[PDB]
């Protein structure tokens, strides 16, 4: 269980995006939108696992500047295939965050 | 030698934005490669015909700017977008046109409203196709692709109306067949006074081949006029006749308008970087005025009968 | 008369249905077993099969049959080999 | 103008109102409800985290539909079928045959919550639950009906719920349970927090991630897409959650995640542990079913558990043992009665794979590969008889799934076994017998399909009889070795 | 033993169709595999509560057929096809509502017609929920997957239309903050005579439990009377006090409204291949007929108010 | 209700009027028009056979595009840059290229004819041809685009229009002679008849089915979607032929199809037949560039034009021997040139591809096969300098392409001269000396990329100095063998 | 020459179906709509190439029915790529035909 | 002094720009051409190189130089080989 309480104990929050046009968008906004924050990622190649601790903001500003086309915060469900963390969402951002700390 | 060079993240000429290059600066920017070369436009003899042609109505236009390829259309619209947004409008009139015909609206306009349509909005289809010749010569000859799309959309956008004004006589004399609907609007654009002005406007517009011309005429002159004295003054008259579905139809032509006028400031705010620029705009808006001024009274002299 | 026991075999993965006599030897009853187990998914080896129930410490005897173990139907039972 | 859906959503809640005409019991009957006795009130403070409004669902929904289609049409000749590992084809066969039927039985789960929660918000997102469901079960026959011409084991993505073949029956037993068999808020727990942001994502992502490594665009477009209406709907079980352990009912509400984690995890085992370390090829396996457990269930959505205030469940340390233990024999067991099954299950014990294996579970060489060495070795030896069963294997009562342990070197098997009202039942852990005794009303009466063969109900009582009896009605539609036994030509 | 058989073209319940099964049939028809085992519907003890919930409220209704399953939604609706149409028909309405608030058209309606709008028409977001819960639980008891599928839709529909009340209910009280518009809604649901009518209607039929009559109470009953007393006269008002947005509203939920009723009707006839059939549903009908009528008198009381 | 188009279709092209304030030759210019004197009236007959409207338009176009776009994104991870052999990857930098810009150019032509086209139904299908372009142009430009950050010769699909690069000085010397440098009349019967109905299926049909053996379903679905519109707006040549037939132009209609076709025959042969013949991997050759030429020019369009009333061009069978021969020595010239190139050209001559050219083109090896045999042998000997040339290919005056011939046992080679106005041109062909003579204005004081290197325009006179004249910024962008010679291994 | 010759004296005519869901429906449909006609099809992957001798009918009605979902004519233009004959389009058929024999 | 000529080389696959002096032989100016032909695209071979204008009939003298041939820059020749 070494592995696995290591595995359990963990903070990371962020979005899972399967394969398509919001990748590389996404992955550049939760740069940009969590400055002093380091993301990860993992390709899985039908998904991209990103993560930061605790907390990882996406703005609807930021994305649409990324990805490069008119984009409402709604139409991520297009391609938000799963997530870690809490979520918390408006027209204007999604939140992905933990209240504890692990 | 060269230099070696690593790849870069976006075109050549736009690797120096700071910015990440959008789909529309991906798709729109820098295409008219027919401005390269000021002695051969077009890629054969430099004395073709062609080739003399824009030499004259492209290049030596007295509308001057060192980049004109910088322009950018304030609405960044690319095919895709387009299509999306008008799709969204055209779907919403084409259910207004279903609805309104299955409450039978046009049976209940006031007494007479079908004669009034017959002579001053179905004979519009002439006017709004000379607007879609004209938006295309503008396209054909203007210096930068973002210019160019946006007479693109235009003239799309001309054919809409137009084809909205030939849907509605033809749906109106089914309710009104004995008002001419559908077969008397050449003989009206032709001969009627308060069609008169109009057509000559057009005519003379039409033959004005000089791109910066064109552009200010079309644009600057005709398109606004059309606006504050077609438009509106129709969307006045059918809710004075109980037309209800006039105004609405408008209204979505007017969305066009709007955005036609739009990217057409945004052209005159970069032209205007040019100093040069701003007694040539006003030079030509006052040569049309008067012109398009005529048009507007005439029009509206015959829609008051 | 038949007689329906669910029988774990030594190094085998699972547990099957395998249906005895109700005047079987533990011996009998272990070669039943040993049919559906032994060069199919067990390797064979020397020695001798014995029965206990389920998890139990206490081996059958060989002679003793299933009438005589008090054993009931559907019962689970282990076959294994003498230690 | 527009205005803004934050200025007017609450008005879309705002539904709740105090019955005159007939009780609140009356309209919210706890055995459909079950609110465990919490008033009207207290419901409406539910706050669906994961919000959505008829104008965006439908909209946004016409857009991933257009997608998943265009690409099923742009990639029809790419010759998956034809081309594509058998392995593979068998992997899509096993889970259009296990999930097509299901989804659109858990419209009725949604359908449940509806009607019967007593929490506003979440009568209106279990009616985009409703449709989103309708749509996966809608899809998931569609893309796999174009096969139908080429194999008869795909008529199964639509026969499977409606026949008495053993994983229909283990697959129906558990989704009749979570989804369709219990009031809305045992729905609302069990299927959406506990299934649907806890194990779903292992058969719609994990395996996505394998369908793009096989070549297989089509498929992981199309589960992908699917997980993204999971990631909304699956919303509604953590805000229930918390205002049950606000209310006082923290016990009762941890009781029904343990039972539903654990009943999801035994399914799982028999069709998505097969999958990722046996059917799909070893060139095509991103990670290893181990390895996608402790991304998506440990560290994913156990996380997330105790992020809402509840705790590991009492069996933590078993799950953990299972994990690296049970699907090795699942398997071992759905390739040995293969026949009995309607995909072609594939060994999948090459030298190449078994080193593989070695590596993502030291010692499986002197355990599980006992038995794949004395199988090989028959293979070999064209001894094909002693790789087909003559007898039944002994079947859980809970899981419905055969009765499994750990072979060879250090042999260990164990049955959790119950007396209940004059009837002897078998479980294949502590916890599925645990899960039993917490509801027996329930389970009491069903009857397992060895229960029915001794019972007398499956006519002949044979191989055959059985093989009818679950629905096959051909030769072509049984289960046979993915490779037709072509793997031993590597041994 | 078995025979060998060729692949078929289509599902083996499909496999005898003439025709070329369609979208529609391929993933549409008998899917209910409750209904399979009529001593055990769910794959669980025989006795456990859901499965003796089903053997009374759905196996043992007086509503009687041999194939249900052969029911066929007239439209033949699927999933994506429904959203294709939904999309077109809100995406009207939306733009409606964008257009009619840029042109103000809550400031010019009649006076008082605010308080009227807050009285007798932001309350139907409950009557609406009402119909969006009974059509849930009529999706999750009706012996097809056909009915079941219309009966999803319908749910759908009926919270479009509780949407579409709330949207309203809020732009309204930006004109009209001193209304109680999305403020005293639920009091007057509760209170209000003109509603009390109605909420003993729903309140009684959300408690029909059984399949038949939940289908009957809801879709041939309650359903209808919206239409003609609730729908239409708030038409006829809105007309009278110049309200013009609502009419074209409700048009457009008339539209799902006639759609409900299509398949309803359908599911009628299909029922009525058994005689016996008749008289069970026109006994339903008796029974409900009452308090239908009740709440529409109360409701028209007062809105004639 | 709605009305059906029949109904109100006449009233959308009912836009002809008698100009009283400006006469109709100043409205309808005959340099911008091309009426040839047809008065307006004789211009009403035309009717488009495939009509479209504007609600449908923007409808139907919408969906094209979710389609094209949706299978992009999904396949993004196919490695098929990585994955697919090189010379199909060069296929796909050489269509980018020589297309995209060509494309946006294209909406020129169409503008041309919806301003100064007499006939009501062509300007305003002509409409509709605009917006297409512009779609076929956006598309092109957005597709290559991200293979950007991977090489830089994909910067080509934006730059080679902007470039003196010798292939791209071809393509722009073709399409601004029949888009954009003539009248609205020419553009309908050279663009839209000659060159939309007639060899634009070659390269995005033909290859089409190329791409799709090759697994590259982005790039086949795109193309393919593409021509979808070249069908519709192509049908705008027809019956501007009926009514130049039927207003006594037939001999000038005629002329303008038999020089259309020519030209673009010349540059396909140099675009589409390397593609076809050698760059495409031999496993992926759906159909030989001669199949493909009977399939689609001959078969197809050819009939066609018959059907239509007009003749067989009088170059018949010289185009026939073409057809066998041609495109040999074009992919050989560009091969040996491929420095120049912003594409990496195959050789395409290991010895099964040298089998299957000896199949289709019974001769070969003792033709091309006899230069292939010299090249081979240096690149076995590692002699590399004897595989890049030290001096510039003579070049055509009308298609820009080095003037070639028959080589090896029967070497047979001619160059087609003219003394025109005190200069020396020369032709490849009778017919390209043919299209000069018919419209000298149009050609005379071009020079092409030799003629200019001979009159000191390109500094300094070297290969170094040409590759900067053509606008190759690095090493990389220049062209290569394909494999880097890999294939001499097979030999 | 021959092999020329012949190619050109063909008198096909009918649809090239562009890869995807129409492929099949309208080659069932060019059947079924064509009684007393043999249709021809070549199978080049990436399209079909579907034909008759002089006359092709794909209607409307028969179009949907093989398809299996609301269709209308106009949107055959999404998997219409090209054509062999003349067209001749409307809301209830296209028809693809020659004017002569050859 | 510099001449520009387009010259064919005998089994050569096309024509290419050859820069050769006002003042060379026609066995030089062959010697030029062959340069950018032989060992690249075409087998070497025993025999004398001959020069003619393009498709002529007649060969130049070997030992005549281009000044007294008459050519005029940049216009066609061929070099083949005696037959
Ligand atoms: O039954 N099933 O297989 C299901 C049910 C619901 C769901 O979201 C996914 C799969
Ligand atoms: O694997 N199983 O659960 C089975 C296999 C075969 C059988 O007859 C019954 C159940
Ligand atoms: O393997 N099986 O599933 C079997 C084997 C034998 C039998 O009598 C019944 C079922
Ligand atoms: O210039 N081009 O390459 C083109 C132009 C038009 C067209 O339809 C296709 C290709
Ligand atoms: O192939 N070509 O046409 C060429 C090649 C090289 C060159 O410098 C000029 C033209
Ligand atoms: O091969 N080339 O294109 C060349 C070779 C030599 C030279 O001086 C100029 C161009
Ligand atoms: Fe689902
Ligand atoms: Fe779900
Ligand atoms: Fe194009
Ligand atoms: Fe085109």
């Amino acid at each position: 269980s070494t592995l696995a309480d290591q595995a359990l104990h963990n903070n990371n929050v962020g979005p899972i995006i399967r394969a398509g046009d919001l990748v590389e968008p996404v992955i550049e906004t939760a740069e940009i939108d969590n400055p002093g924050k380091e993301i990860t990622v993992e390709d899985r190649r039908a998904y991209v696992r990103i993560a930061a601790e605790g907390e990882l903001i996406l703005t609807r500003k930021t994305l649409e500047e990324q990805l490069g086309r008119p984009f409402n915060m709604q139409e991520l469900e297009i391609n938000l295939a799963s997530f870690a963390g809490q979520i918390q969402a408006d027209e204007d951002q999604i939140r992905f965050y933990f209240d504890k700390t692990m | 030698s060269f230099e070696s060079k690593k790849p870069m993240r976006t075109w050549s000429h736009l690797a120096e934005m700071r910015k990440k290059p959008s789909e529309y600066d991906i798709v729109s920017r820098k295409l008219h490669y027919s401005t390269n070369n000021p002695d051969s436009p077009w890629e054969l003899s430099p004395d073709s015909p062609m080739n003399l042609w824009y030499k004259q109505y492209r290049n030596a236009s007295p509308l001057k700017h060192d980049n004109w390829d910088a322009f950018t259309d304030p609405d960044q619209l690319v095919y895709r977008t387009y299509n999306l947004m008008q799709d969204g409008q055209e779907s919403y009139v084409q259910s207004l046109f279903d609805q309104f015909n299955e409450r039978e609206h046009d049976q209940m306009v006031r007494e007479g409203w079908e004669h009034t349509m017959a002579r001053c909005y179905s004979p519009l289809r002439y006017l709004f196709h000379c607007l879609q010749m004209s938006s295309a010569y503008v396209q054909q000859m203007a210096p930068a692709s973002t210019i160019s799309n946006c007479c693109i959309l235009q003239t799309a956008d001309s054919l809409r109306w137009l084809t909205h004004t030939a849907y509605r006589t033809h749906e109106l004399s089914l309710t009104y067949p004995d008002a001419g609907l559908g077969e008397h609007e050449r003989e009206l654009w032709e001969k009627e006074p308060g069609w008169q002005g109009l057509r000559e406007l057009m005519e003379k517009q039409l033959t004005a081949f000089d791109w910066g011309e064109a552009f200010v005429s079309l644009n600057l002159v005709v398109k606004p006029m059309i606006v504050e004295s077609i438009f509106k003054p129709l969307q006045q008259q059918a809710w004075e006749n109980n037309d209800t579905l006039l105004p609405l139809l408008i209204d979505s032509q007017l969305k066009d308008a709007e955005r036609h006028s739009r990217w057409s400031k945004a052209l005159v705010k970069h032209a205007l970087e040019n100093p040069d620029n701003h007694a040539v705009i006003e030079g030509w808006i006052e040569k049309w005025r008067p012109l398009a001024d005529r048009a507007a009274e005439a029009y509206l002299s015959m829609l008051s009968s | 008369s038949a007689f329906p026991v669910h029988a774990a075999f030594e190094k085998d993965f699972l547990v099957q249905l395998v249906v005895v006599d109700l005047n079987d030897s533990m011996d009998q009853v272990a070669e039943k077993v040993a049919y559906h187990c032994v060069n199919r998914r067990v390797a064979p080896r020397e020695g001798v099969m014995r029965v206990r129930k389920h998890r139990s410490t206490e081996l059958f005897p060989r002679d003793m049959t299933i009438a005589e173990s008090g054993l009931n139907p559907t019962e689970v039972i282990d076959v294994v080999f003498e230690e | 103008a527009m205005h803004p859906r934050k200025d007017w959503y609450e008005l879309t809640r705002a539904t709740n109102w105090t019955p005159s005409y007939v009780t609140e019991e009356q309209l919210f009957p706890e055995r459909m409800s079950g609110h465990m006795g919490i008033p009207l009130e207290k419901w409406e403070s539910y706050d669906e985290p994961y919000k959505t409004s008829y104008p965006e669902y439908v909209s946004i929904q016409r857009e991933k539909d257009a997608g998943a289609y265009s690409v099923k049409a742009a990639l029809e000749r790419a010759k998956i079928y034809e081309n594509s590992d058998p392995g593979w084809i068998s992997t899509l066969k096993s889970h259009y045959g296990a999930i097509a039927v299901g989804e659109y039985a858990a419209v009725t789960g949604e359908g449940r919550m509806a009607r019967f929660s007593k929490a506003p918000g979440n009568r209106n997102m279990a009616t985009f639950g409703m449709m989103d469901e309708l749509r996966h079960g809608q899809l998931q026959l569609f893309f796999p009906h174009e096969y139908c011409k080429k194999d008869r084991q795909f008529d199964w993505a639509w026969r499977a719920y409606h026949s008495n073949e053993w994983a229909a029956i283990a697959a129906k037993h558990f989704f009749d349970d979570i989804i369709t068999g219990r009031d809305a808020i045992s729905v609302a727990i069990m299927l959406t927090f506990s299934f649907e942001t806890g194990f779903t994502n292992m058969q719609f992502l994990g395996l996505a991630a394998d369908a793009a490594e096989a070549g297989d665009y089509t498929f992981a477009n199309l589960i992908s897409s699917i997980q993204t209406d999971e990631s909304r709907h699956a919303q509604q079980g953590g805000p229930a959650l918390q205002l049950l352990i606000e209310n006082g009912k923290r016990e009762e509400a941890q009781k029904k995640v343990d039972m539903a984690i654990w009943r999801a995890w035994r399914l799982f085992a028999v069709l998505t542990g097969p999958v990722m370390d046996y059917y799909t090829p070893l060139e095509d396996r991103s990670q290893s079913f181990k390895e996608f457990m402790y991304e998506w269930i440990i560290g994913q959505f156990e996380r997330s558990l105790i992020d809402l205030g509840l705790d590991k469940p009492w069996y933590w340390d078993l799950f953990l043992k299972d994990i690296d233990e049970l699907h090795h024999s699942y398997h071992m067991g759905v390739w040995y009665w293969r026949t009995t099954a309607w995909w072609n299950p594939a060994a999948g014990v090459t030298p190449e794979e078994r080193d593989w294996l070695e590596e993502k579970y030291p010692g499986w060489n002197k355990r599980w590969g006992r038995c794949w060495d004395v199988i090989t070795e028959n293979v070999l030896n064209d001894r094909m008889d002693l790789v087909s069963p003559e007898t039944l294997p002994s079947v859980c009562n809970m899981s419905q799934i055969p009765l499994v342990g750990v072979p060879g070197d250090d042999w260990n098997i164990e049955v959790f076994s119950l007396e209940h009202n004059g009837r002897l039942y078998h479980f294949g852990s502590e916890v599925d017998r645990w899960v039993f005794q917490q509801d027996p009303v329930q389970y009491q009466n069903h009857m397992n399909i060895v229960d029915r063969f001794l019972a007398g109900q499956i006519q002949p009582m044979t191989l055959e009889g059985a093989l009818k009896y679950m629905g096959f009605q051909s030769i072509e539609e049984m289960g046979k070795d993915a490779h037709d036994f072509a793997w031993a030509d590597k041994c």
